């Protein structure tokens, strides 16, 4: 090793070649009559067919030895399992297949996200890009807040009676100022988690491509690295923030 | 421009993903932290009861 | 154009003040947690309400920004 | 005994008198501790 | 566009520093806590009434903002 | 609409050092009645004193703004 | 209308720091009580002259707020 | 060129409460798990919590100002 | 009338700083006279030339602000 | 020419932040690893990646005011 | 264009320094799992 | 007037910051005197080369001002 | 003239960050001595490595400066 | 006249931080040799390193503010 750091590579067609910036908000694919299929759809359909395949092979011929994947999926479920029973343990099951589901298509996503090809492979005419992460389209992460703030006012109807009275009115006290504050900050939640995740993953499909239009070559190893940390953190805390807000609600 | 139809649909998407991956890991892999689980309690048991 | 500036101005000043807050509370209940391990279950409750007042108050100007947008 | 009774001064409320210092209420086991001569000849002392 | 941006600085500076009240508030009644779970019961309504205030700021902001 | 921009600041900017000063008065008294519960309502005057101090700061700068507006 | 932003500046300045001043002073003041209780006129004695000298510089702001107003 | 200013003032102002804010966090963790080492895998995950809060406020900062510009 | 905005500008900006700079000194010196009531002759004899010391940057602004009127 | 203050903005805006941020991680880690040194990479580890989420959103703010540049 | 092969070397660096960084650490969260899981069953072989 | 704002911003932001400095450097200096007065004549020899320091750097703000008016 | 202002920004702000986080990076590390002085070689490394990261983004603002001069 | 705006930006802002970072330095340094006289020769060195770094983070901004005017 010593000290050859060089970079020679580096200085190599530092914002010649790519182009400046090629970015978009939302982009459609569309392909059929009716409704207009966009390639983060396309992403999230192969996302989740890759998903169950990763599934089939772990539930393939189950063993009461783990080994290989199936060790690696019951590692993440069952600390998944004993972290969301750190916060609550009385209504874990009855969220646990949600709020699973949610951390793992959002880790995959933000995953496949940063795979090569995802701004650098569109159809034609403009060049419509191919590829999209799941989340960088808020059709989608709307879709998960919205399912999230469904799933987690029922459950709060069920359990401790439908009063909200903590939220809804008070008679006397302060608690009357405080119920409202509280009711505009559920309302909050679920936009908040939702342009969240999608700036938290689009902004970072933004730096990733124009970091490749200058100096494309060997600096954004650590960005990268850095993106997949975000992604990975990004995915837990969606999930982590559900379970909180149920068990809130909960008490 | 979001469109409530486009958004309905990534709703329906998100319904085949979670019952789909759901009914083919989760019960299975419920059925195994629950194996794990259940096993263990099953030896703890056993060695009081052997003792 | 002034829009635009109105629009950043509102999302950038409306952000510096609730990150920091989210912070001392988290940090704060870090700190409480770690010198009293044994009370955990309900001083997470005032700390997640904390949280969400502040997340309020923060989306408030995301919103405002977005409505001139 | 000084700086004991000086800091138990300032701790006074029951929450923070805990430990050692907690009043337990319904006792139910306790511990005596005896000390006695190694050796005889000491007369009623070991007896009282 | 100046009730634009009047109206952008109002909700920024209004959530500045009001934010950080709630923040300190928060830290605080957790230490509290921490050091003393027994006072729970005077020292949330002491945070409640802090917090109230505190929030009144914000509110008059916001109202001002709906305003323009 | 610079008198819009003048009243939106006034307000803004108040609310600035009033509201910290509140917040820092009622962690301050918070953390005294944890560490001492008997000086209950004696620290309690002063921590309405001090926010009756910061509130009246802020009432200035809210009647300024309403005078400009 | 530059006078009237000129005005909303000043009362919003002159009111930033003059609260975190206050606001520091009761939160320390309230913390040696609760750790004194003991020389609670003493030390509020020094309260109130450090309350003094920092709503001086709220009162300075205000009052140039007024004189341009 | 406004909308390069307001591209510039969306994400420079927003990403400042960010950045003490997870200094803030991170300190507290940390001295928390020196003086309680083993809550450290209990706590790393609030710590981390409000560090993705704090990121998120920056990341709209961020989000607003790409729109802007 | 860029006077005014400008002699606004300088008496706000010359308020912020110390107001805080004053706070601290007080509630430091608070807290120490509460560890220590002895030392309070000569605690309070460096918290007033601190105080001065800091408020003659606030005095600095306002005769400023008086020569800008 | 306004892209150059407004390059100048989002640097300095950008960079404000994250070194208050840096800086806060550093002074809690090194407190702590002097508290007790004997476990030391279970808290740089941490140290690290706090100072990365502060350098990144440095680098956020650095990259976009080289897209105005 | 350039962005084809900078994305593809620089994805392939990525899992190269991820292997660097991350080979035997990989090995720690796996290799040493699965030796955890197999501690874990011998006891309740034995104890049938 | 250009040459009245650069005087007001110049005094203003030359201002905030030694303001602040010299009431840090006063609260750790009478809190270490707390601690110990008899190091009183160690402790004040740095405390006002700190002094010195940042009423250096706030009359060097004061003057450039002076220069510009 | 814009680029003059963009100068003077660029140098001046970016340098805040950079002037206070290396501030409380040194006053965590002399405590740090002051609470343990057998570990000063880790300490004063990881201080150093605090001023390098903390250096980082002030001559990055202070290069960015110089282009746009 | 904006390049006297400039100067005055270039001097004002240059010593908010290190000011601040000044000051938090020496406060640090003389609480530690109020805890420990012993370790005053290598907290003062560390002190006027720390303190040295901030001056010279002023006088970049000092020299800009000298060369514009």
């Amino acid at each position: 090793v010593g000290a050859l750091i060089i970079s020679i590579a580096s200085r190599f067609f530092l914002y010649t070649g790519p182009p400046h910036v090629e970015v978009a908000a939302e982009v459609i694919f569309d392909g059929i009559p009716g409704f207009p299929i966009t390639n983060s759809f396309v992403v999230a359909i192969i996302i989740d067919i890759f998903v169950i395949a990763l599934a089939v092979a772990a539930t393939r011929n189950l063993q009461m030895v783990p080994r290989g994947l199936q060790n690696v999926m019951e590692f993440i479920l069952e600390s998944l399992y004993n972290l969301f029973r750190n916060i609550n343990a009385k209504y874990v099951a009855t969220a646990f297949p949600l709020v699973a589901t949610i951390f793992l298509f959002v880790l995959f996503g933000n995953w496949f996200g940063l795979l090569p090809g995802v701004g650098s492979i569109g159809v034609c005419k403009k060049l419509v890009p191919l590829f999209r992460a799941p989340a960088a389209d808020l059709n989608f992460t709307f879709a998960i807040a919205v399912i999230s703030f469904v799933f987690i006012e029922y459950w709060g109807f069920r359990a401790l009676g439908p009063g909200y009275l903590k939220k809804f009115f008070n008679t006397n006290g302060i608690m009357s100022f405080v119920g409202i504050i509280e009711f505009i900050s559920e309302l909050v939640k679920p936009f908040a988690l939702a342009f969240r995740l999608f700036g938290n993953i689009f902004a970072g499909e933004v730096l990733l491509v124009v970091m490749a239009f200058l100096v494309p070559l060997l600096l954004p190893l650590p960005f990268y690295g850095f993106e997949v940390f975000v992604g990975f953190i990004q995915a837990l805390i969606f999930a982590l923030l559900t379970y909180a807000f149920l068990n809130i609600a909960v008490t | 421009g979001i469109n409530p139809t486009l958004f309905i649909a990534q709703l329906i998407n998100f319904l085949l993903l979670i019952f789909i991956l759901r009914a083919l890991l989760y019960r299975p892999v419920m059925n195994l932290l629950n194996e794990r689980t259940r096993r263990i309690e099953e030896s703890v048991r056993d060695a009081e009861k052997v003792r | 154009g002034l829009n635009l500036v109105a629009t950043a101005l509102a999302v950038g000043l409306g952000a510096i003040g609730p990150g920091v807050g989210i912070g001392i509370i988290v940090s704060g209940a870090v700190q409480a947690i770690g010198r009293n391990p044994e009370i955990e279950n309900r001083v997470v409750t005032y700390m997640f309400i904390g949280i969400a007042f502040t997340e309020a108050l923060a989306i408030f100007g995301l919103v405002i920004a977005f409505l001139i947008g | 005994r000084e700086v004991m009774a000086n800091l138990t001064a300032r701790v006074v409320g029951a929450a923070r008198r805990g430990t050692l210092l907690e009043k337990r209420e319904t006792v139910k086991s306790v511990a005596l501790l005896v000390v006695t001569p190694d050796r005889g000849l000491c007369g009623s002392l070991v007896a009282n």
